[PDB]
């Protein structure tokens, strides 16, 4: 036992008031990480780098 | 059909009894009931309902794929009562009745 | 229930649920903690229900009981309250599922050819669930005695 | 035993201090009113024969089928038995306006009387309209200007109301 | 044809009995997720197009069955494809507010890997895509609602396979 | 053939010259035509299950 | 010095009026020694006074109080003394004070000398450390001296079980000896090794194809002999 | 607490109409039965303490194990609790066929008998084994025609034999 | 029964039935009448043989129906007499098809599993048909006795 | 037939990558978890005829499936049941351990419904029967590891179902 | 209540057995310590205040939230009544230490002890260590030498240990 009177008694009720945001500083909950096991997905490889080579020719038009 | 889901056809019949709707009419208008979709297209497969409802509707079973394609095809877009007019409204249900 | 119906309404039109739909499941489920009140008023009053309920039914149709009546002697009497036990069993069942689907393919669908194939007057059964429904809505306030009422009269309406 | 002088005090030591002064001014907002209190509670009290006999004739002109035979009070005992519960509730709802709280209203009253209605067969519904049909003979009978100095004490008359619906909601 | 409350209903019947305290428990049970399924079958409805383009982009949509000889090729079978997702993702949307999976095996599952096999489509890429869109489902109408919802998906992938 | 010889038929003949058997031997005349192969032998001879 | 728990009370049927005045047949038949007995009829007081306080069972021989009953015969002591002498009778420990806890006691010492059943369960908590401290002798005088006691019975009645039926009614509330019986089964199911092993005899033989299933009209033919 | 008439005259009392000149024949025809009536308690109630030993005995043949050592009905604190119990079963059966109808059986004595047995441990099924051996003893004993003229009494037998086994079944 | 196992005897074995079962099934049939007689005799004395039967067990086996033992109570001790009300129904049936196979797929197979997963001890419930055993053959003759009795020491063997 | 491990692996195999922060971002959640499982397998290895003499008494003991006409009328046919709820015990405890329910459809669930309906087995009594097996296995295990071990009981009852 | 000896006969009668020569020298055995068995009670009685204020001031040295404001033991009248209670647990398990079993013990004190300290809201295993803090202040004044000889008596206190770990389990 630290001070024998319980520590606080959290000093009285100045403008107590339940309007309190819980957990204003700050954050929480983070997205990116969730798990998911399929990327999203894309096309392009191996049938067809002959088109991919070859839309950089009108690429930049 | 029992006499307790009779009732909601009664407007039906007699509509018909009294010579104020055709065969045909008066056979789409049971088909696209409640009462039918709650006994062949609600508790069926989606392919079999549209083989059972084409075997009561037009004459004869299903051909082969693309004849059951083409109605089925039909359920995706309009459902059950597109399909009923689909096959009441073909050109096969006309010229046989 | 409103639930399977609401379904398989918009599953026929090829579409999903309006909300008009969705804003009564919505509306049923929180609903449904005063459904399961209601039903459980009318659970283990089943015993006044009842034998209330062929109480007056006698004293209104004393045919059906006297010799000659369907329900004449010890058996028949017994098996004259079986059938009120049982739609007074549906009507739970359709307060709790918000609609009379579970008390239409129960005890409905085809009842006037049951009852008119083991001879019993299916007015007299009719009669029966009327003065079921009165005990009923006897034993619950104003905002239940409109719905406990209101399943009965519905079943009074299909069978006749 | 409590009553709203001593409603605080139960959660004053519960915590374990003496006593703050944001609440002491706030004890003396009705201990002005205090003044105000025991002549509302004298048209509840002393003009309360007037309620319970006229609310129930009124009743039985909602229901007809409670004085039928088959009634649930149809005899002379159940009758007399009808408004000895009714000048038993409104009894408590003046031991409940002087005190504050609602402390007495359902321990030495409303601890069990929804079971017991449900025990004898009584509907609760129709025990719930019967303190409705006095809630409102109540709380129009406080509101009697004449006979006592004048001023608006719309405050108490909701205590009041709040405390006959707390009675209607733990019968059915 | 069974919702959660027909098929509680329906095994409190079929003893003769009423609904006691176990059969209320779970019918309780039931409204409290009522709340849930609803905004679940809500988003799912304005989303369906976009939740089925990014299942097949995510599972099978480079694959070789996306190309020539592959069980996808011809534009009347991609087009095929879209349409049969389509019902997955919305008769899962049925048995989620159903809550029960009873109106999936009515109307989906009988006949249908028996019909799969007919037509020769592959049972393999079939669950894949039903599970990458399980995946995504589970992205828009949160995480317990993904629970209910993916609820239906693996079941519709368990009797397919 | 799932149970004395862990597979399934192979072919066509090999369900006509075992169903023969069966046809005239019952079940005593199919088990001792398969426990008598040189399939079974090859897999498992007197000792492994 | 540490008064009793402050429990709440109940609804009950005692702590209203019946309004029945000339009240009929179901009157519980006020046995007293103000209307003067006969010796024949001290002795209709005395069974009513052993029939309340034990049970029918306990009225043997060896249970009797032969010297408490001659007191009573000589005006010596009143009903009030008699009531104390039964319960701190040797009979009514060892049968009824050995076999169940104190919470369970409580429960016998108000349904039969207070002739209420218990508010709630608090009170069986609020009145059981009474025996721990100062003994069964310190709690029947301090439950003879309550109000529910005096108001009622007084220092002249034999007590009884005050409105146990509805007047318009036949069915009522359940006897209090038919409530609580002298072993609960608290006390019975512990022990069942060394006594109340008893293993049970056979029943009568139904055979099981007999028996009603749902939607047999033979579990209403109970229904039918009520009509 | 209902004799046979008091059950004709309550019911009609929740229906609220006057009793039919047809109901007043029923209730006629049981006045004439009324001293048959007389002689059926009067000769059970007469070989009452013989009726409750002759069934017992004959219990304690059948299931020996009820009263030897370590059983139920064991000891002499234990035997005279089983003898009483025939006999309060006995008085209240005799009770109800002096009313006429079963509404002191159920009430005084079945009211809650069968959860006793319960919490005592008591074999539920052989006090209605012990009942149905003293409906034998007092059906052959309302048979005796002695004392009393020659008539058909087969109806009123038939009665105290339906409160006896009323008392067998509401105790398993 | 004797006809269908003497069929699947020599069904199995590619043929038709030998001189010695199909004078079997001959002698069978004309045993016939004399079989219905017996099973007669224990179908309307199970109330005897049954609660007999339970007489002696408890007598012998006063562990199962102490406090502790299996059956104990009104409750389990009406189940205990339950299972040989069982028992002598197959044996009735055993009789009548002249075989164990009525009482082989039916309170014989797996019956271990059953009253050790119950936690009945098998070896009482085998104590209970020895039991009814010396009451049945009390009830017949010598030449009937030495079927009764023959088909319940086979309902032991298989019960331990 | 995949662990978590092998499950993590696949998915992150099956695109050709390494297992990058998120692949073994859920592998180290099993491993946190590695603990907990095999204290859950351990007791209901202990107590596997106790629990599932517990479930049959407390679900499907009396109900008139146990008595003639009833399903599992016979002795054959009620030692079937304990045979067959051993399986159902004894398999949630491999997904418990594996972390993967893919060993429960590939070994009990395919052909598992399309049985009962051929023999004529009651599904309704048989989850309900698994719903009991998995209240009592939440009173060994704990509330975490009966929460594991009730989440592969559901599975079984949803797929059978 | 039941001492050493008539727990022997109770199970004996049940059976309907005398009791063996063998049964009676353990009998025998206990009256042979039979000053060793009651001068431990001459101490655990005559210093019995002193183990109660030594164990419910200790107790405050381990969990001190019940003398809190807001706690279970804070008030004067439930200071008062812990004293009390722990001065009944120790007054019973001296009495099952005369008598020889603890027969005393759970019919009177730890039968059904559990659900009321649940229905009073007191901590259930916070007055276990209190009893465990009268055990060691017992045991260790039954091992003291004052007056008496000397001689190998560990084996009667392992029963008064034995009653005070019975007792604590009976009110986790
Ligand atoms: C010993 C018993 C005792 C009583 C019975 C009351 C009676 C009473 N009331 C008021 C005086 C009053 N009483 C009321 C109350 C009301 N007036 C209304 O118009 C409402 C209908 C009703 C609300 C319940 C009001 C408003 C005043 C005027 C004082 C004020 O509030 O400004 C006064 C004048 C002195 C004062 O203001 O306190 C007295 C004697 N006081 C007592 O000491
Ligand atoms: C308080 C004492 C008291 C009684 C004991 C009875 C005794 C009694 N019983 C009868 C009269 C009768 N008693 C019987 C009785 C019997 N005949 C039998 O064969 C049975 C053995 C037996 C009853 C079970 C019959 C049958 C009659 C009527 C004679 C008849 O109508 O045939 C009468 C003549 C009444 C008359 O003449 O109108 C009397 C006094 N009544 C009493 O008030
Ligand atoms: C009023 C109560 C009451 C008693 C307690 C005994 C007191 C007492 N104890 C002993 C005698 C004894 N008392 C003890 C007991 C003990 N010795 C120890 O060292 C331990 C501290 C303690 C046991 C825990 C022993 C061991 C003996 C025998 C002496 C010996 O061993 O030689 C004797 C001598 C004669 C006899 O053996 O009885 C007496 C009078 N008598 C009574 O009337
Ligand atoms: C859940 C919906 C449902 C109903 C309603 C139902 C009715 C039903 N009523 C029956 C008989 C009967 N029902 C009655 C009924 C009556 N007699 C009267 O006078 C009255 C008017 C009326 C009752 C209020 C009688 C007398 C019999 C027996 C008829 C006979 O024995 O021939 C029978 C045959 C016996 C049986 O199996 O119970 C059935 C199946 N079954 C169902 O599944
Ligand atoms: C409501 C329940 C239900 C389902 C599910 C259903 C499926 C169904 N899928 C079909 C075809 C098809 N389904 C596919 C699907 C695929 N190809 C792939 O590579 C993928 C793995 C997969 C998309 C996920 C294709 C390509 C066809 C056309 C086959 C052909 O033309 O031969 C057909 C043939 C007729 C038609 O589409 O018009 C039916 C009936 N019917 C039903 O009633
Ligand atoms: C602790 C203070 C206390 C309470 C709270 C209490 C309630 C109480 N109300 C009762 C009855 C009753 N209450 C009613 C009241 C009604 N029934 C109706 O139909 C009307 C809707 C409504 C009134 C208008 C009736 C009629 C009875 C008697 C039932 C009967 O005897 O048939 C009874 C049964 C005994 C009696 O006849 O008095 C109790 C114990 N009693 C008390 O001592
Ligand atoms: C108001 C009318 C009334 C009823 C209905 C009633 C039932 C009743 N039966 C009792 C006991 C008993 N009942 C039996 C009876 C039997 N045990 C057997 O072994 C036999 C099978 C069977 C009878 C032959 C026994 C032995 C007891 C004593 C319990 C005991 O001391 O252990 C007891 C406990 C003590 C007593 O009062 O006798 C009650 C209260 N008591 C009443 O006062
Ligand atoms: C036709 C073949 C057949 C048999 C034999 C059979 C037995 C059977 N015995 C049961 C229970 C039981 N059986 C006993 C039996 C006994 N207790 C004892 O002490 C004795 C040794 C023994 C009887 C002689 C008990 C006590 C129970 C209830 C166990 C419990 O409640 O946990 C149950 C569960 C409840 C029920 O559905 O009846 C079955 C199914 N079922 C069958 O289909
Ligand atoms: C490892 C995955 C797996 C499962 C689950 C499985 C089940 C399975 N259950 C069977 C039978 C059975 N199963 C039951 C079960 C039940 N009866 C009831 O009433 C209850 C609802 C239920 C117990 C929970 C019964 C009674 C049979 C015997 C059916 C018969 O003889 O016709 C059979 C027939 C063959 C045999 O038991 O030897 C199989 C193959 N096989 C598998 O490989
Ligand atoms: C059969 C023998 C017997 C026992 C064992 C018994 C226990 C008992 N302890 C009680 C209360 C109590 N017991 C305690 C004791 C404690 N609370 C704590 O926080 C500490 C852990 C512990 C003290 C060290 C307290 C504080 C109360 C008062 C509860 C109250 O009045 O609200 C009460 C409620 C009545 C009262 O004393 O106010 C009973 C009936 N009564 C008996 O007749």
């Amino acid at each position: 036992s630290g001070g024998v009177k319980v520590r606080a008694a959290v000093g009285n009720k100045s403008n107590v008031d339940a309007p309190s945001f819980k957990g204003s500083n700050m954050e929480l909950a983070d997205s990116g990480a969730d798990y998911k096991a399929f990327p999203k997905r894309r096309m392009p490889g191996a049938n067809m780098q002959g088109f991919l080579d070859m839309a950089k020719g009108m690429k930049p038009k | 059909i029992y006499q307790n889901e009779r009732i909601g056809l009664k407007g039906i019949d007699n509509k018909f009894l009294d010579n104020n709707l055709s065969v045909k009419e008066l056979i789409r208008s049971l088909a696209i009931s409640d009462t039918f979709r709650s006994l062949y297209w609600t508790p069926l497969y989606v392919c079999k309902s549209i083989e059972w409802i084409h075997y009561r509707l037009l004459g004869r079973p299903t051909y082969g794929r693309q004849e059951i394609n083409q109605y089925f095809n039909i359920a995706y877009k309009k459902g059950f009562v597109g399909v009923i007019n689909s096959i009441i409204d073909s050109v096969e249900y006309n010229e046989c009745f | 229930s409103i639930v399977t119906k609401s379904i398989v309404n918009a599953d026929a039109e090829a579409r999903y649920l309006s909300p008009g739909e969705l804003d009564r499941i919505k509306s049923f489920v929180l609903s449904g903690q005063r459904r399961l009140r209601i039903a459980q008023t009318l659970t283990e009053n089943r015993e006044r229900i009842v034998k209330q309920g062929g109480q007056q039914l006698f004293q209104r149709r004393p045919d059906v009981v006297s010799p000659g009546g369907n329900a004449y002697g010890e058996e028949m009497t017994a098996t004259c309250l079986r059938d009120l036990d049982y739609y007074l069993r549906l009507v739970t069942y359709g307060i709790i599922a918000g609609d009379v689907t579970p008390i239409e393919e129960i005890g409905l669908v085809g009842v006037k050819e049951m009852y008119s194939a083991l001879g019993t007057p299916i007015s007299g059964v009719a009669e029966g669930i009327r003065c079921m429904k009165d005990v009923a809505c006897s034993l619950l306030s104003g905002e239940d005695a409109a719905e406990v009422g209101f399943y009965f009269d519905y079943t009074l309406a299909a069978m006749q | 035993m409590l009553d709203a002088f001593a409603k605080v005090v139960a959660q004053a030591d519960a915590r374990g201090e003496f006593l703050s002064n944001t609440q002491i001014d706030a004890l003396s907002k009705m201990v002005k009113e205090g003044n105000q209190r025991l002549d509302i509670v004298n048209k509840v009290t002393s003009n309360a024969s007037a309620i319970v006999t006229n609310s129930a004739r009124a009743l039985f002109a909602e229901q007809p089928q409670l004085i039928q035979p088959g009634g649930n009070a149809y005899t002379s005992r159940r009758m007399a038995a009808c408004l000895r519960d009714m000048e038993i509730v409104l009894r408590y709802v003046s031991y409940a306006m002087i005190a504050g709280d609602s402390s007495v209203l359902d321990d030495r009253c409303l601890n069990g009387l929804r079971e017991t209605y449900q025990a004898l067969g009584t509907p609760g519904s129709s025990v719930a309209v019967a303190i409705q049909k006095m809630k409102d003979a109540s709380v129009a009978l406080a509101n009697d200007t004449t006979g006592t100095p004048i001023g608006d004490c719309s405050s108490l008359v909701a205590e009041l109301a709040g405390y006959f619906d707390r009675a209607a909601v733990s019968v059915v | 044809m069974q919702d959660a409350i027909t098929s509680v209903i329906n095994a409190a019947d079929v003893q003769g009995k009423y609904l006691d305290a176990n059969s209320v428990e779970k019918l309780r049970g039931y409204f409290q997720t009522g709340e849930l399924r609803v905004r679940a079958a809500a988003t799912i409805a304005a989303n369906a197009a976009t939740i089925i383009k990014e299942a097949v982009a995510k599972s099978l949509l480079y694959s070789d069955i996306t190309r020539p000889g592959g069980n996808m090729y011809t534009t009347r079978r991609y087009a095929a494809c879209i349409r049969d997702l389509d019902y997955y993702l919305r008769y899962a949307t049925y048995g989620m507010l159903a809550g029960d999976p009873s109106i999936l095996d009515e109307r989906v599952l009988n006949g249908l890997k028996e019909t799969y096999n007919s037509l020769g489509v592959p049972i393999g890429a079939t669950i894949q895509a039903i599970q990458a869109m399980k995946e995504v489902t589970g992205s828009l109408v949160g995480s317990d609602a993904g629970k209910e919802m993916g609820l239906y998906f693996d079941y519709i992938c368990s009797g397919l396979s | 053939f799932r149970h004395f010889l862990g597979r399934n038929l192979s072919s066509l003949a090999e369900f006509q010259k075992f169903f023969a058997i069966l046809s005239k031997k019952g079940l005593t005349g199919l088990v001792d035509s398969l426990i008598n192969s040189r399939e079974y032998s090859d897999y498992f001879n007197e000792e492994t299950v | 010095s540490i008064p009793i728990l402050k429990y709440s009370l109940s609804t009950q049927n005692q702590r209203v009026e019946s309004f029945e005045v000339n009240p009929g047949d179901e009157q519980y038949r006020i046995y007293s020694t103000d209307s003067l007995p006969s010796s024949s009829e001290v002795d209709q007081i005395i069974w009513a006074a052993y029939r309340q306080i034990f049970s029918e069972h306990q009225i043997l021989k060896s249970t009797k109080q032969p010297f408490l009953e001659s007191q009573l015969r000589f005006n010596q002591i009143s009903i009030k003394d008699f009531i104390k002498g039964l319960v701190l009778s040797a009979p009514f420990r060892d049968l009824n004070y050995n076999v169940n806890n104190n919470y369970r006691f409580v429960e016998i010492c108000v349904q039969r000398v207070l002739g209420r059943d218990i508010y709630n369960e608090r009170e069986k908590i609020a009145w059981s450390i009474i025996i721990a401290t100062q003994g069964l002798e310190g709690f029947i005088d301090t439950l003879l001296n309550t109000q529910e006691y005096l108001s009622n019975f007084g220092d002249s009645i034999v007590p009884f079980q005050r409105r146990r039926i509805i007047p318009q009614r036949s069915k009522g509330e359940m006897p209090f000896n038919l409530k609580t019986p002298r072993y609960g089964i608290e006390f019975r199911s512990k022990l069942a090794a060394t006594q109340f092993s008893w293993a049970s005899p056979i029943r009568r033989f139904r055979p099981q194809e007999q028996q009603p299933k749902a939607g047999d009209p033979a579990l209403f033919l109970n229904m039918v002999q009520e009509m």
